[PDB]
């Protein structure tokens, strides 16, 4: 009931995938 | 010890379904097949003619073989072509 | 100045020739540095050639050549200041790492050479600020460096040198090296380890413990080039380390428990038939649990486990059969496998030495399937098992019904080939010299494919199918037919005037091995025609 | 070798295993390189056996050997035979610079 | 011989040199069996080895510097002499470099065991199999001691352990000291374990079987 | 770079098509091991390179149960499997971050610990 896995995925872009193009 | 037998092979076979794809499960043949979401813009040329996801950056992203499989695609393609029409006497 | 720097123009035109210049300018400049190296000063020797070998506009073909004067000089001289052995160790020291063997024995002539000439106490001062490098490139180098120096001093003189990096607490890199330097001298002195091998084992023991991952692998790879290169003496020396890679197997999996396991697996072949018996027995359920490794190292290992475990007599052949065998060539002869070659040799190789305990028509048997498969490369590997394991074990095992099989898959998987390859000829020639009067009824569809093949317009296989001829001839004799023979050579000695030589040639030992089984009377063409024809050949 | 000086025996106690030689040094000698009338089987010791090292030719040490190799009978009459292992180590500078000659 | 099956270990074979003789014995009188053909060598020690699963055969160094392991058999009509190893060793010749005029074997036959005076020593470890097997030899090379009395330890399959007396060829007094070599099946190597010096009045060595 | 040295071999003999790939071997498959990634890269970036060849129905990424980390390997199915045919080969030994990842065909298994992570991820997934 606190959470419901401590780890969960993101769904977020990282800076790693559009600072290459630019 | 059926039982258990039963048992495991019921998840052996839920493990290969569920590892199976989708398209050919329903098969029966060969904007989405599956009504999954589907891009937009121009995608590169395929193999297989598959779209990208409605997800895809729109980077190319290749090691280069793909482009290199036509090559050898027109190339045999080609051949049988030129065997006959180069044959002389 | 200007009388001694005509000397000094003296060495640069010289270097200059050898280097960049003409044949028999070089050639006699080489004798000149020779005679001339006692009275050129060795600092201006190497201080002025030195410097080239440094850049990289340099090709293969110039470096050699600076690098053979190198030797020449430090072969002569005798006696060098430790700088130059620095820099000599800079230049020669990559070359033990190059693609190829021709450059890594000539970069080993050097450090051997220079090992005697800059004498033990020099080279030793030289490594020790070299192994404490935080770079991971000079510390390989100085690996190999290292361990040339050391079969060429000999080792007991640079053991406490090994001793000391290794027991070393005050730095980790030079455990690492250290330990790996005991890798080189296990390879190059050969089965010479031995009665240093007790030596060398005061390094690795307490090395293997270390904290850091990456020592205790190089520790277990250490055991078994150890293993391996000892062969069955060495045993008695291993038991001190052979109880703590059993605690490392049964918990560490990952990348380790391969490591462990090629450790374990090059020990059994040495031990006592008491002995091996168990830790097989052991190492077996590991091996099962493991098949599915996706890992290629992990699966190289498991395949050298295998490898070695079939030699041991506790482990019966209906053992195998029952269990391993076919958990083996389900797993392991997958399309995906004839793809990458250096895992073919080690699964073909392993698939030979189990022919061994299993039965000929047994391994053979489960052989067919693959032979039969469609895919072009991975026949090609079917062929080899077969070629490697027949000429082992030989045809007497096998029943009429896999000798039709066999044959016939060869006859197939023959006829597709694209390759240049011997593999079929020696192998599909292994099986006809072997089984050679069982092959009759099989002989005369074989022949027809031949005399197809030679019609055929790629010169590939024309050379292929002609090739296939003369390991047919003797035992042609052998099934008797002679009109088969002369219809034979009538075809090539018609087939003589081809345009391709490299086909042509072929086509003339067939002819060979045709006239010499034949009566020379009964030759159809017959010699005093074929001669004529012969003779403007030669030209 | 004979002919080529910069090559480096062996020359220690023979060992129980035979030497070999590639299809190319076939029927040679390894002393002298006379091709005729052989005698005895060339012995090496153990340092020149070990592992892949062994089937290599022992006169050029780069092609597999095949046929054993023979003492010609000369050098079992001036007893050549029975100096030590008869093979050769280093490569040599011509074979060398073939190679990087061509490439 | 005239025996369908016996074997009893009363039976001798006598070497000179050039010459050999074979003799039988259990009549209570010795009697003459075979003369052997011509050998043409010098023949400079002749042992036999008896080795573990089988008749006997004699192992025989001599010149050509070759180590020959020889059967005596029944073949055709009339005892023959059949050779099965001979490995190549030193130059052939009587000299004193050559590892031959000490011979011994352990009373195993798990090793023949030959040297020479001054320079080497070598031990070849035999095995026996369908056919007969020599592993490549085992060295010591002391390289100024001549060595006098080769005579070997027995060993209950140990170690194969041996005696020599041997003294220096250059010194500036006359030492003899005996040592003794453990050979260490383990690491396959004959190794130096006691070195004790004695006058120089001494003359030979004998083994002490057991004690105990 | 060990899978991308096959299939330059293959395709020089012209093998072309599947039946006589080694990618043959599966057919049942479409989880694809992901490897060699960068730490950075998460579910929804790695969701970002592997749509070009396909439309992904799944994914997981291992990440350890603690500090909740790439461990810097992911399991990402394709709806149509001959994407993965596809991935594999085309993709692997690309660079991204650095270091050249590495693809390759996998059976995988899914583990109760992650049970509600399936979830977690196929909900948004499951939008499309
Ligand atoms: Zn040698
Ligand atoms: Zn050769
Ligand atoms: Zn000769």
């Amino acid at each position: 009931k606190s959470q419901y896995i401590d780890i969960m995925p993101d769904f977020s872009p990282s800076g790693l995938l559009e600072l290459e193009s630019n | 010890s059926k039982y258990e037998d039963e048992k495991a092979a019921e998840r052996e076979q839920y493990l290969k379904n569920l590892n199976m794809g989708d398209v050919q499960k329903l098969g029966i043949n060969v904007t989405s097949l599956l009504g999954r979401k589907l891009y937009d813009k121009p995608a590169p040329e395929n193999r297989f003619a598959i779209m990208p996801g409605s997800r895809w950056d729109g980077v190319h992203r290749s090691n280069g073989f793909e482009e290199k499989w036509f090559a050898k695609q027109n190339e045999i393609n080609e051949k049988k072509v030129q065997s006959y029409t180069l044959q002389e006497d | 100045l200007n009388k001694d720097e005509k000397k000094e123009r003296t060495l640069s035109m010289l270097l200059l020739k050898i280097k960049n210049g003409n044949t028999a300018s070089r050639r006699t400049s080489m004798r000149i540095l020779t005679d001339k190296a006692v009275t050129f000063g060795p600092e201006m020797i190497f201080n002025r050639l030195l410097p080239i070998l440094l850049d990289r506009s340099l090709e293969d073909q110039e470096r050699h050549l600076m690098i053979k004067t190198i030797d020449r000089v430090l072969y002569q001289l005798g006696d060098l200041t430790k700088p130059y052995v620095h820099k000599i160790l800079v230049v020669a020291a990559p070359l033990l790492i190059d693609e190829d063997p021709m450059v890594r024995s000539t970069g080993q002539e050097i450090i051997t050479n220079l090992s005697t000439v800059a004498g033990l106490k020099t080279i030793l001062t030289v490594m020790r600020p070299d192994i404490e490098n935080e770079d991971e490139y000079v510390r390989n180098v100085t690996s190999r460096a290292a361990a040339v120096v050391a079969k060429a001093l000999g080792v007991n003189q640079l053991l406490p040198f090994i001793n000391a990096a290794c027991h070393s607490r005050k730095s980790w890199k030079a455990r690492h090296t250290g330990i790996k330097i005991v890798q080189q001298i296990g390879i190059l002195l050969g089965i010479g380890v031995l009665n240093h091998l007790t030596g060398l084992m005061s390094c690795i023991k307490d090395c293997l413990m270390d904290d850091h991952v990456p020592v205790r692998i190089v520790t277990a790879h250490t055991l078994s080039t150890l293993a391996e290169n000892s062969y069955p003496y060495g045993i008695e020396v291993f038991n001190v380390v052979l109880e703590p890679l059993w605690k490392g197997i049964r918990s560490h999996r990952g990348k380790v428990l391969s490591s462990f396991l090629k450790a374990v697996g090059s020990m059994i072949p040495l031990m006592d038939p008491e002995y091996a018996g168990y830790y097989t027995t052991e190492a077996m359920r590991i091996i099962r649990r493991e098949f599915d490794s996706p890992d290629d190292e992990m699966k190289k290992t498991i395949l050298l486990v295998l490898q070695k475990c079939s030699a041991v007599e506790s482990i019966t052949p209906k053992f195998l059969r029952e269990e391993i065998a076919p958990e083996f060539f389900q797993k392991f002869w997958v399309r995906r496998v004839a793809l990458d070659r250096p895992l073919n040799k080690v699964v073909t190789y392993t698939t030979v030495t189990l022919a061994k305990k299993l039965g000929c028509s047994y391994t053979i048997d489960k052989l067919l399937t693959p032979l039969r498969d469609e895919a072009e490369p991975f026949r090609t590997m079917a062929v080899h098992a077969v070629t490697r394991t027949v000429n082992l074990l030989g045809t007497a095992d096998l029943d009429e019904r896999l000798e039709t099989r066999l044959i016939d898959a060869l006859l197939i998987a023959f006829q597709e080939q694209t390759n240049s390859d011997s593999i079929i000829f020696k192998g599909f020639g292994a099986v006809t010299v072997s089984l050679d009067i069982r092959m009759k009824p099989f002989l005369a569809p074989i022949v027809s494919t031949i005399l197809n093949h030679l019609k055929h317009k790629t010169p590939l296989v024309r050379q292929h199918a002609a090739d296939l001829c003369a390991i047919l001839i003797p035992v042609i004799k052998n099934c008797h037919e002679f009109e088969m023979l002369n219809k034979l050579n009538i075809i090539l000695y018609e087939s003589l005037g081809e345009v391709y030589p490299e086909v042509l040639g072929s086509i003339i030992n067939a002819m060979y091995c045709i006239t010499s089984v034949m009566d020379l009377d009964k030759l159809q063409p017959p010699i005093n025609q074929i001669l004529p024809t012969l003779t403007p050949i030669l030209r | 070798s004979r002919h080529q000086f910069d090559l480096i025996m062996c020359l220690k106690q023979p060992g129980v295993q035979t030497g070999l030689l590639c299809e190319k040094c076939d029927g040679k000698c390894p002393i002298c390189d006379s091709y005729v009338r052989p005698k005895r089987k060339v012995r090496v010791c153990e340092n020149c056996s070990f592992g892949k090292q062994a089937k290599n030719c022992i006169i050029c040490n780069l092609n597999v050997g095949v046929n054993d190799a023979f003492y010609c009978w000369e050098c079992c009459r001036l007893g050549k035979d029975k100096d030590g292992c008869p093979r050769i180590l280093n490569l040599g500078s011509n074979r060398l610079d073939r190679h990087f000659e061509k490439k | 011989l005239e025996a369908g099956s016996k074997r009893e270990q009363s039976q001798l074979c006598v070497a000179t040199e050039t010459h050999l003789e074979l003799y039988d014995t259990a009549d209570g009188e010795l009697k003459l069996i075979a003369k052997f053909q011509n050998l043409f060598a010098t023949i400079t020690s002749m042992k036999s080895l008896d080795l573990p699963h089988w008749p006997t055969f004699l192992a025989l160094t001599s010149d050509s510097g070759n180590l020959s392991i020889v059967q005596i058999i029944m073949h055709a009509g009339a005892l023959r002499l059949k050779t099965l190893v001979n490995q190549p060793l030193t130059r052939t010749t009587l000299r004193r470099v050559s590892p031959i005029s000490y011979m011994e074997i352990d009373p195993n036959g798990r090793c023949i065991i030959l040297s020479s005076v001054e320079q080497n020593k070598l031990c070849f470890l035999v095995d026996y199999a369908q056919k007969l097997r020599i592993s490549s030899p085992l060295e010591i090379i002391r390289p100024h001691m001549v060595t006098l009395d080769m005579a070997v330890v027995d060993v209950n399959f140990n170690n194969p352990c041996f005696v020599t007396l041997e003294i220096d060829n250059a010194a500036t007094q006359l030492s003899v000291h005996l040592i003794f070599y453990v050979l260490e099946l383990g690491l396959n190597h004959i190794v130096k374990k006691a070195d004790y010096l004695v006058n120089p009045s001494a003359n030979f060595v004998l083994s002490l079987p057991d004690l105990s | 770079n060990k899978i991308q040295q096959i299939n330059d071999k293959e395709l020089q003999s012209g093998i072309l098509s599947p039946h006589q790939s080694w990618h043959n071997e599966y057919k049942d498959n479409a989880y694809i091991y992901i490897g060699n990634l960068n730490r950075e890269l998460t579910e929804g970036d790695i969701l970002t390179v592997f749509s070009e060849y396909g439309v992904p129905v799944d994914v997981i990424l291992s990440r350890d149960e603690n500090t909740g980390e790439s461990q810097g390997f992911a399991y990402l199915k394709y709806e149509d499997q001959r994407s993965t045919i596809l991935a594999v080969d085309n993709l692997n030994g690309f660079k991204i971050g650095g270091r050249a990842l590495k693809i390759d065909h996998t059976f995988y298994r899914p583990k109760r610990s992650l049970q509600k992570y399936y979830e977690a991820v196929k909900e948004e997934l499951d939008r499309d």
